[PDB]
């Protein structure tokens, strides 16, 4: 794989560095480098030649490293040849359209012409390859893609013109000259064919075969124009007999001969020539009839002048100037560019109007800008006009990356070549780019105008224009055409100065009836007019009457595909009838076969092969009713593809899938697979549309496997998630400085297929876009899905889609895809009814009975379990009825069938593993079939309950349990009121309550309200068991519920039971991108190159990495409803990996899983997760603990807390009751509706308990009144600090007093609850209450010292200052204690923060923000802070202001730092190494001997958490607070919010 | 020096051109400056601290959008360009824009053709004010269409009249001009069958051999029984004088529309004027 | 419609000086009257050039009001203009019609 690339690179690199002589002067240094590298390469080749044995070469020492070094050096040299490439492109203008790599190959292989045969299709319109003799020294002629070839009159000899440019120019000129001579001869012959009463078919077919398809139509047009001109000149006398009727008769008889010729069998090239001739002659007949009807007698009449007329002058010396094409007052010269065999378009009146408008624009030397809806043939009309004049038309699919420089380079290429530029979707450019490009367009048009002046002479100085600050010669044949859909609002608007440079034209209503009629007539369809007049209104009825769906398209493209399919079907039917007459009898007559040929059923067959697959279930009977009405008495029967059906059967059996025929189970899915096969046959662009879990992926996978086994052609599929990466990573990017093109993902895949280094053109290649479709990335594929079959890049490179490549999209909806891309792709609609639940049950049971769970006793256990649950997994079974009922309930997230089904299957796999574990623990007594049956039935009921109602409240869990109890026959607990959800299934096979797993424990005094400590509760024991079950199979899972519900606590307690599992915390925000996941992977995992491919696995061997995404539904949804990180995670879950954008290499995840947490999607700032993502992740709803659970949890904490003071042990119950009651009333009173930060959770109660414990810890004794005072102080500091309005604070004070008196009646009020509740450890060692006066005196003295030693600004000590300084001191005395001060500027927030930091010994750090501040400066400041506070063990008060935030990256990095205490991607490279060094010295100083980097980084994170304190000061804005609540969730759940506000 | 704003090279070239012109005294025009609102502030600051040549003039072409900085608007002089208020003003602008030497050429019938073109352009463009009735949508009938029509008229009159001083009105290529206007010049923008029908009606009524008679009616029954007369002149200045002497009592019946097509528009405009005057009280 | 003080000062300079109507007029009173007339004329000409045609009538109405306030031999006409501007704010009843 490495040898071939190096050899291929070296061949053309040596060719370039040897053949060219000027390369030694321009670029000598890498010439010497390449000389040394080629010396090494020749040494290696000599060594290989000594021993041609493969194994001897493989045994050469360091051969792999040598080849890798050679490849790297060759790549560096190849990238260092841009200036020489530009120099080479300058000499031969057509090199501007060829890629850099292809230009390297072309120049290097100048001596060996053989490898240039696949590059001529890029520089020429129709010349795919050139024809040479056996010597390969003279160019005999050129050939087209279809095989049609032109022999040069005077062959170009390479020997006489050894230079590549010289002989290439000679070949081009000789192609033009020989085309002119052949056209002259063909005109001479068709003149004899013309003006004749009758035409002998034999000689007409001989003439058609003799000359090219491009020339026969041209000769027919020339002859017809000359005949009409002569007839009109004869009639010029006025009131004379009309010989125009003779011209019409000649046209009609020639068309009759052509129709007779196309009725029978003809070779494909001759058939295409006859089709083009018929299409042209129908227009000629129509024009002649129009001329005759109007009674036109003058050749100068405009009704004849407005038509396109061709004049041939045999007396012209210049054969290139012999033919003149005129229309109205515009005169053109045929370019004589070999076009090959192009598909002619019916010359509809709209095309006529288009021809007139565009030629009028061309004559006035300004471009043409046709506009209108898609499918109006605007682009095709432009291409057809360009081909009619023999021009080289290049089509560019413009996008926003077509900047000024790239568009200018394209203009330079067009100017020098003399070609036409059709810039499709020219309004997709940015408005600024449109304005900039208008300048270049104006300069080019001015150059063309000065060229058109008669005063200019070709012998004078060439006409040049300033393009990209260079003098570029402008050929007179150049044209600029821009086609765009103005209707599209998103499309950028064109500036007025740019719009005035083009002549617009509305192409909105194509003449569909004419095209259908002419297309059917040219294909040999008798009664083509009836078929067209039946099929165009039929398409109108399909558009109108059928239901409105986003994937329906009944425009011209659909009819066009239907017509070409009708032609193909008629040809196949003719062949089948011929073979039937061959095997039976020996009489064959083409005329009789065509006469009794059912064309109507052929057209209906094409309609059904194209329209039917995209139909929804409710529309198929309607469309068949329309078929019956429009085409009565004729029916279509789908072909029985038994050869493919047996392969589908085999693949389904090997893939554990269900196959059915007709009305059997799985029949509809097989019908969808066959329809997909048909659409693949008839289209190169496919879309599989249908809701999540409709069987699309399995459909196309099974189809690929069946096709591989049936046709023998190996199938390769490249699944790409378009929205999991940026558009630059998907298609490629162009460097604004060096103008170097870096391939994207799809571009790299397509280029690799096209190059065919390893025979990719001999394999069936399917590029599947398994992701959401938006008009930002899919519109770049417009030219790919169009007949153009071309991918145009901003750098001027054009990649042709190979005939074996199919572009497929697997999507769940097309609500954001425009009609431009819907009309460009055949649709297969996968309804959810296609994939029945019975098929899913059969697949699960087959996988269980076949695939072992461990990697056989385990297989036997699986088979027994599958046998036991077989009765319950049938239609109208327990599982199906429960699933039907569960959909009627409401859940915390939208319910999908496969989410519940996958949850249930994972739980059943866990049950089988539990049975295996029991068997392993009891080798003497293995588990018996009766015990196994009881256990499996009970666990199936339990798993159904926990999978179908996991994401719902306890009420609906009880409802589902009651419904199951109503319907099931499994034995159930006999509890009169206790729901089934409160019971587990013991391994012995009996129901046991979850309360037996909940003990009343006494947590240790020093472990009161610790983050690790978790009071055991029914919900905790149930959710822990469920999380263990789901994590055992490494299935990704999501915890949903209110903030502080205990989701993270439940997950970490569940993970503690799994010691082979390490968790890594990720906190998503609205600005989260897959880059955060990539940084986590780089820090914790490593990439290795296994023989099967690149595998990403954690550094720790044998450990599973659990990625905990803290807020999975915050990341911003773009305008088209897609989250990039969510699509990324869905890609790495469904496909088990992602794409590395550095080299477009697929990376497979190993020992990596994901766990998500999120608030309910109804919460502000939370977006619903994609149904394609929720399919793989079970969702469990962790709700807030009820009053009983809160009473139990904090009751235990209080009892453990109050054990410090024995005299207070009797007040634990009233204290807990007061805490719970006040917390409940505070939660109800202050909701998130009032303010975004009014969020109260059990976390507040945990803090409450921790604060009371910390206050009570040093006290030896304490009366009840002091305990009440501490309780009230903590209540104030927790519930009143964040309040905004004064009425809320008054309510909090009054209700604190009310609760304290209600739950503590026999206490005095004043001593325990005097309003100035102040606590401080400043005056004394302990955290005892302090009075206002002594606190004021102490703060005054300390402020005097602060002025003397630090910042010197006098301050006023009022009551609010004392309260705020006490609050800041409280926060600064906590590990990971961050601050969020909200108030007006100048209120003292920063000054008080600095004063407290000086008081507590913290070092104040503020980032010095200036104008030139950027993200790198913030990263450096963060690195400095982290090094100071984590390595040097320095307490730092990192004071940050909202004005210091100049970018969202600032907030993202700060969010990560606040949440985890460390930024993963901050320290990388040499920074990481020096950080580890400094951490090593820091640990040695602290007395810890840490060896590896893992524990060093863990210790660094712990030190940063312990030491660093962040103070965030911001103004009290209404919408700004809400914005911060989503763009930085850690600011509101990790920071203590004190609302300073304005001074009262 | 004309520069199109939107690219970094465009910004550099604009800065270089301004620095050169403030010394040499040339003119600099920057187009679509509304696409770079951030750079306009810097340009204004650069202009304020500057003492350029006496002959230096800077032109900033832009569309009317709020992204243009207020300080730039206060620093410079604003000129609003928009459709002319009426048929008379539109014809006057058309005649002023076209050079005098272009209309006065070898065939004397060219002046009448140019006058008919000016009247046709005025009628078509003035109907855009009554968007749902005058047309079906707000088409961009502008100066480019008029220039293309002038070029077509010149080309075909030169083709038919090979330098002759006079050409018979019946010999004028009426069909060629009518078809070109209906298909490429003015009919290119039209995407409606009925708008195309209206354009064809106007073209067949105006561009005909009867337009050179003294009895020809530009409009019929503008009010009561009065109607607009085709001028009897044969020279450009006489047509311009006729245009200048228009009654200045235009009604939508000059356009072929009913007189009541402007009642709602005029009432809304009067109410809006009342609101505007009250807003600055 | 962003106009600076320098714009009005330029208008005033163009009215006081470089005024064609003051070429051969020597009487102070009629020179003052001519200057007063050209002040309004030049202000309207310069400002309305960079104004939409629908606001020309508004600006002319305001200038006419300014001139009307400046004429001694004219009534204030305050009530008439108040009813012209805020007329539709008078509360009526069904029986009033
Ligand atoms: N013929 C079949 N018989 C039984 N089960 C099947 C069959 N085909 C597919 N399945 C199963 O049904 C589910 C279909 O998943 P698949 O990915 O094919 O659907 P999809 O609609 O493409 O999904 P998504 O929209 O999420 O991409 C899988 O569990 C698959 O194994
Ligand atoms: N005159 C015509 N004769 C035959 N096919 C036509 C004609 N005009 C358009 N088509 C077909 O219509 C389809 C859409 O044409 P295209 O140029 O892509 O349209 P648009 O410019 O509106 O996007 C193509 O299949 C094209 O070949
Ligand atoms: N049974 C329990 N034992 C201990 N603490 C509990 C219990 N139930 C709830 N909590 C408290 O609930 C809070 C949950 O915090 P956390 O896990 O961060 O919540 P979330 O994941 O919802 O953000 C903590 O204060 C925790 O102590
Ligand atoms: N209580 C106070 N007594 C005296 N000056 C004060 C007081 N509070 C604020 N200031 C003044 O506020 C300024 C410092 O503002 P700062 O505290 O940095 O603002 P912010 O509150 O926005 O963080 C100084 O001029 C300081 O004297
Ligand atoms: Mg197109």
């Amino acid at each position: 794989d490495v040898w071939i690339d190096v050899q291929r690179r070296w061949v053309y690199l040596e060719g370039i560095f040897t053949g060219s002589a000027d390369i030694k002067h321009l670029l000598p240094v890498e010439t010497q480098r390449f000389q040394s590298i080629s010396t090494e390469f020749l040494a290696l080749m000599k060594k290989v030649s000594k021993s041609p044995l493969v194994m001897d070469v493989l045994n050469i020492q360091g051969v792999q490293r040598s080849l890798e070094r050679l490849a790297d050096l060759l790549g560096k040299i190849q990238k260092a040849l841009g200036e020489y490439l530009e120099r080479e492109r300058s000499s031969f203008p057509r090199f501007y359209f060829v890629g850099d790599e292809d230009l390297l190959e072309i120049i290097g292989n100048s001596k060996n012409v053989a490898k240039l045969q696949k590059h001529f299709k890029k520089m020429f319109a129709g010349v795919s390859s050139i024809i040479l003799n056996e010597d390969n020294s003279v160019v005999l002629g050129i050939s087209s893609r279809e095989g049609e070839e032109v022999m040069f009159k005077t062959p170009v000899s390479i020997t006489e013109h050894p230079k590549i440019n010289e002989w290439l120019t000679l070949v081009e000129k000789e192609m033009r000259v020989t085309l002119a001579k052949l056209l002259a001869e063909s005109v001479t012959e068709v003149e004899i064919f013309g003006k004749a009463t009758s035409i002998d078919p034999n000689t007409y077919i001989t003439w058609i075969d003799k000359y090219q398809a491009q020339l026969v139509v041209l000769s027919a047009q020339i002859a017809w124009s000359e005949n009409v001109e002569t007839a009109l000149s004869s009639m010029g006398g006025g009131g004379d007999a009309a010989p125009l009727h003779s011209v019409l008769s000649n046209v009609e008889v020639t068309l009759n001969v052509l129709a007779d010729s196309v009725l029978m069998e003809q070779p494909p090239l001759r058939r295409r020539k006859l089709e083009h001739l018929i299409t042209e002659l129908v227009h000629q007949r129509d024009v002649t009839r129009s001329l005759i009807k109007s009674k036109i007698d003058n050749a100068k009449s405009f009704e004849w002048l407005s038509q396109m007329r061709f004049y041939f002058d045999p007396k012209q010396t210049d054969v290139l100037q012999q033919l003149s094409i005129q229309m109205a007052n515009a005169k053109f010269n045929y370019g004589f560019e070999y076009l090959g065999v192009q598909d002619k378009l019916v010359q509809t009146p709209l095309t006529d109007r288009c021809y007139l408008t565009m030629t009028q624009a061309l004559e006035a030397r300004l471009g043409g800008s046709p506009f209108g809806p898609a499918g109006t043939g605007k682009t095709e009309s432009v291409k057809a006009l360009g081909h009619q004049l023999g021009r080289f038309v290049l089509v560019f699919n413009c996008d926003e990356t077509f900047d000024f420089q790239a568009m200018g380079r394209i203009f330079v290429g067009l100017c020098q070549v003399g070609a036409w530029g059709c810039f499709d979707e020219f309004n997709r450019l940015e408005e600024r780019m449109l304005s900039a490009v208008s300048q270049q367009v104006q300069c080019i048009q001015e150059a063309l105008r000065e060229h058109s002046n008669p005063n200019y002479d070709k012998t004078s100085a060439p006409i040049t224009c300033e393009l990209l600050n260079k003098q570029v010669k402008v050929s007179p044949d150049m044209a600029i055409f821009i086609t765009m859909n103005p209707g599209y609002a998103g499309r950028s608007n064109l500036p007025d100065n740019l719009k005035k440079l083009f002549r617009s034209l509305a192409m909105t209503k194509p003449d569909r009836q004419l095209i259908a009629q002419v297309m059917l007539y040219s294909q040999g369809f008798r009664t083509a007019e009836v078929l067209a007049n039946k099929i165009v209104p039929f398409f109108k009825l399909c558009d109108e009457q059928l239901s409105s769906q986003s994937h329906y398209d009944f425009g011209l493209r659909a009819l066009k595909s239907v017509l070409v399919s009708a032609g193909n079907v008629k040809r196949e039917r003719i062949q089948k009838i011929k073979r039937e007459k061959e095997e039976r009898g020996e009489a064959v007559d083409e005329g009789e076969i065509a006469e009794n040929l059912p064309e109507q059923e052929i057209l209906i067959q094409s309609v059904c092969e194209t329209m039917v697959p995209k139909l929804v279930a409710e529309d198929i009977p309607l469309l068949f009713s329309l078929l019956s009405d429009v085409f009565p008495g004729v029916q279509y029967h789908r072909g029985e593809m038994t050869a493919l059906r047996e392969e589908l059967k085999k693949v389904c059996q090997e893939m554990y899938l269900t196959y059915g025929d007709g009305e059997e189970v799985g029949g509809m899915w097989v019908e969808k697979v066959l329809q997909l096969y048909q659409i693949t046959q008839i289209n190169h662009g496919l879309m599989m549309v249908g809701p999540s879990g409709s069987g699309k992926s399995m459909a196309w996978r099974v189809l690929l496997k069946a096709l591989e086994r049936l046709e023998g052609v190996e199938g390769v599929a490249h699944i790409i998630d378009p929205k999991a990466i940026s558009k630059d990573h998907l298609y490629g990017t162009l460097d604004p400085n060096t103008r170097e093109w870096t391939d994207g993902l799809f571009t790299h895949v397509l280029r690799k297929i096209i190059d065919s280094v390893r025979g990719e053109l001999q394999k069936r290649q399917w590029i599947v876009f398994d992701g959401d479709v938006d008009p930002e990335w899919v519109e770049n594929l417009n030219s790919v899905l169009d007949d153009n079959k071309l991918l145009t890049l901003p750098n001027g490179e054009r990649l042709s889609l190979p005939p074996n490549v199919r572009i497929m999209f697997e999507v769940q909806d097309l609500k954001y895809a425009t009609l431009a891309t819907v009309s460009r792709c055949g649709m297969v609609w996968f309804s959810e009814d296609v994939l029945s639940t019975d098929m899913i049950f059969n697949n699960f049971l087959a996988r269980l009975r076949s695939i072992p769970l461990d990697e056989s006793p385990m297989l036997q256990i699986q088979r027994d379990a599958a046998t036991i649950m077989q009765p319950y997994f049938t239609s109208n079974g327990l599982v199906t009825k429960a699933l039907e009922h569960a959909f009627q309930l409401e859940h915390i997230m939208d319910l999908t069938r496969l989410r519940c089904l996958g949850s249930l299957f994972s739980m059943l796999h866990q049950a089988c593993r539990n049975v295996a574990q029991y068997n392993a623990n009891h080798p003497d007594f293995p588990m018996q079939i009766e015990q196994l049956e009881r256990y499996i039935q009970r666990y199936l009921v339990y798993a159904i309950l926990w999978s179908l109602s996991g994401d719902s409240r306890l009420k609906m869990r009880a409802e589902l349990g009651e419904y199951i109890r109503r319907i099931t026959t499994v034995p159930l607990p006999t509890a009169p009121n206790i729901p089934i959800i409160d019971y587990e299934v013991s391994i012995s096979g009996e129901w046991s309550p979850w309360q037996a797993k909940v003990p009343q424990i006494e947590v240790e005094t020093h472990k009161v309200a610790a983050p690790d400590v978790v009071v055991p509760t029914l919900d905790t024991v149930r959710h822990e068991a469920l999380l263990y079950t789901w994590l055992a199979e490494h299935k990704p899972l999501v915890l949903c519920g209110p903030p502080g519900s205990g989701k993270t606590m439940t997950l970490f307690s569940a993970l503690r039971a799994l010691p082979d599992m390490e968790v890594v915390g990720l906190n998503f925000s609205s600005a989260t991108t897959p880059e955060l996941l990539l940084k986590t992977f780089d820090h914790y995992c490593e990439y290795r190159r296994t023989p099967n491919g690149v595998v990403l696995a954690p550094v720790q061997l044998g450990k599973w990495l659990v990625l905990f995404c803290d807020e999975i539904n915050l990341p911003d949804m773009d305008k088209y409803g897609t989250q990039r990180v969510i699509s990324f995670i869905r890609q790495m879950v469904e496909h088990g990996g992602f794409y590395r954008t550095s080299d477009q290499t697929w990376v497979k995840l190993e020992r990596i899983q994901f766990v998500g947490a999120c608030n309910p999607p109804t919460d502000p700032g939370r977006k619903p997760l994609s149904h394609r993502f929720l399919r793989h992740v079970p969702v469990v709803y962790v709700d807030y603990p009820g009053p009983a659970s809160l009473t139990q949890i904090y009751g235990t904490f209080n009892r453990a807390m109050l054990r410090l003071i024995p005299s207070l042990r009797t007040y634990a119950e009233p204290l807990t009751a007061a805490m719970v009651e006040f917390y409940t009333m505070s939660q109800e009173r202050f909701t998130q509706d009032t303010q975004p930060h009014y969020i109260y959770s059990p976390r507040e109660m945990t803090r409450w308990v921790r604060g009371i414990f910390e206050a009570l810890r040093p006290l030896e004794t304490l009366p009840v009144e002091g305990l009440i005072r501490i309780w009230a102080h903590e209540a104030l500091r927790l519930f009143q600090d964040r309040l905004v309005e004064d009425e809320e604070r008054r309510w909090t004070d009054e209700n604190i007093d009310t609760v304290a008196l209600k739950h503590f009646p026999n206490i005095d009020r004043e001593k325990a609850m005097s309003r100035p509740i102040l606590y401080s450890n400043w005056l004394s060692k302990d955290y005892i209450p302090v009075d206002q006066e002594e606190l004021r005196d102490y703060v005054k003295a300390r402020l005097k010292v602060f002025y003397e030693e630090e910042l010197d600004v006098p301050l006023v000590l009022f009551n609010e200052v004392l309260d705020h300084v006490l609050r800041i001191d409280r926060i600064f005395r906590q590990p990971q204690g961050h601050l969020l001060l909200i108030g007006v500027s100048g209120a003292g927030k920063t000054t008080l923060s600095r004063f407290v930091a000086w008081m507590n010994g913290l070092s104040v750090y503020q980032i010095k923000v200036h104008r030139k501040y950027t993200g790198e400066d913030f990263d450096e400041d963060l690195r400095t802070v982290l090094r100071r506070s984590g390595c040097k063990n320095e307490k730092i008060a990192f004071i940050m202001d909202e004005s210091n935030v100049l970018d969202s990256g600032f907030l993202e990095r700060m969010n990560t730092l606040l949440a985890n205490g460390e930024v993963p991607g901050l320290f990388e490279g040499d920074e990481y190494a020096t950080l580890m060094t400094q951490c090593k010295e820091g640990a040695q100083k602290e007395g810890l001997m840490l060896d590896s980097h893992e524990e060093l980084y863990k210790w660094f994170t712990s030190q940063v958490i312990r030491n660093l304190h962040v103070v965030f000061t911001m103004n009290p804005s209404s919408e700004g607070l809400k914005d911060r609540a989503a763009t930085s969730p850690a600011l509101f759940n990790r920071c203590v919010l004190n609302w300073f506000g304005d001074w009262s | 020096t004309s520069i199109a704003i939107g690219s970094a090279e465009g910004f550099n070239q604009a800065d270089k051109a301004i620095n050169t012109a403030v010394k040499s005294g040339r003119w600099v025009m920057l187009k679509n400056v509304h696409l770079a609102p951030g750079w306009l502030m810097q340009l204004e600051k650069k202009l304020h601290s500057l003492q350029p040549h006496a002959c230096f003039r800077l032109f900033l072409t832009m569309e009317i959008n709020p992204k243009v900085p207020v300080n730039l608007l206060r620093a410079g002089r604003i000129f609003v360009f928009e459709p002319p208020p009426g048929v008379k003003a539109n014809m006057l602008r058309t005649f002023s824009s076209i050079p005098v030497s272009r209309i006065c050429k070898s065939p004397n019938e060219r002046a009448r053709l140019y006058f008919l073109l000016a009247w046709f352009h005025a009628i078509i463009q003035e109907r855009l004010r009554y968007a749902p009735l005058g047309w079906s949508k707000k088409y961009e009938f502008g100066e480019s269409d008029l220039r293309s029509a002038c070029d077509t008229v010149d080309t075909w009159l030169d083709d038919t009249a090979k330098g002759r001083q006079n050409i018979s009105p019946d010999k004028i290529p009426w069909s060629a001009l009518k078809t070109l206007m209906a298909q490429s010049i003015y009919g290119g923008r039209v995407d409606n069958e009925f708008d195309q029908r209206l354009l064809n009606t106007f073209l067949e009524r105006l561009f005909t051999t009867r337009s050179f008679d003294s009895e020809f009616k530009l409009a019929c029954k503008v009010d009561g029984h009065k109607d607009i007369q085709m001028p009897d002149g044969i020279r450009r200045e006489e047509f311009v004088q006729w245009v200048e002497l228009l009654p200045d009592t235009q009604t939508p019946s000059w356009l072929g529309l009913p007189n009541n097509a402007e009642r709602v528009l005029l009432t809304t405009q009067g109410v809006d004027m009342i609101s505007k005057m009250l807003k600055m009280q | 419609y962003q106009y600076s003080l320098q714009f009005f000062l330029d208008i005033y300079h163009n009215v006081l000086y470089e005024n064609p109507n003051l070429k051969g007029v020597t009487d102070h009173t009629q020179r003052l009257s001519i200057i007063t007339k050209d002040l309004f004329q030049v202000a309207f000409n310069r400002v309305a050039r960079g104004m939409l045609h629908q606001d020309h009538i508004t600006f002319a109405m305001l200038l006419a009001r300014i001139k009307l306030k400046g004429t001694v031999g004219e009534p204030t006409y305050d009530a008439e203009f108040q009813h012209f501007l805020r007329g539709n704010e008078i509360v009526l009843s069904a029986g009033s019609t």
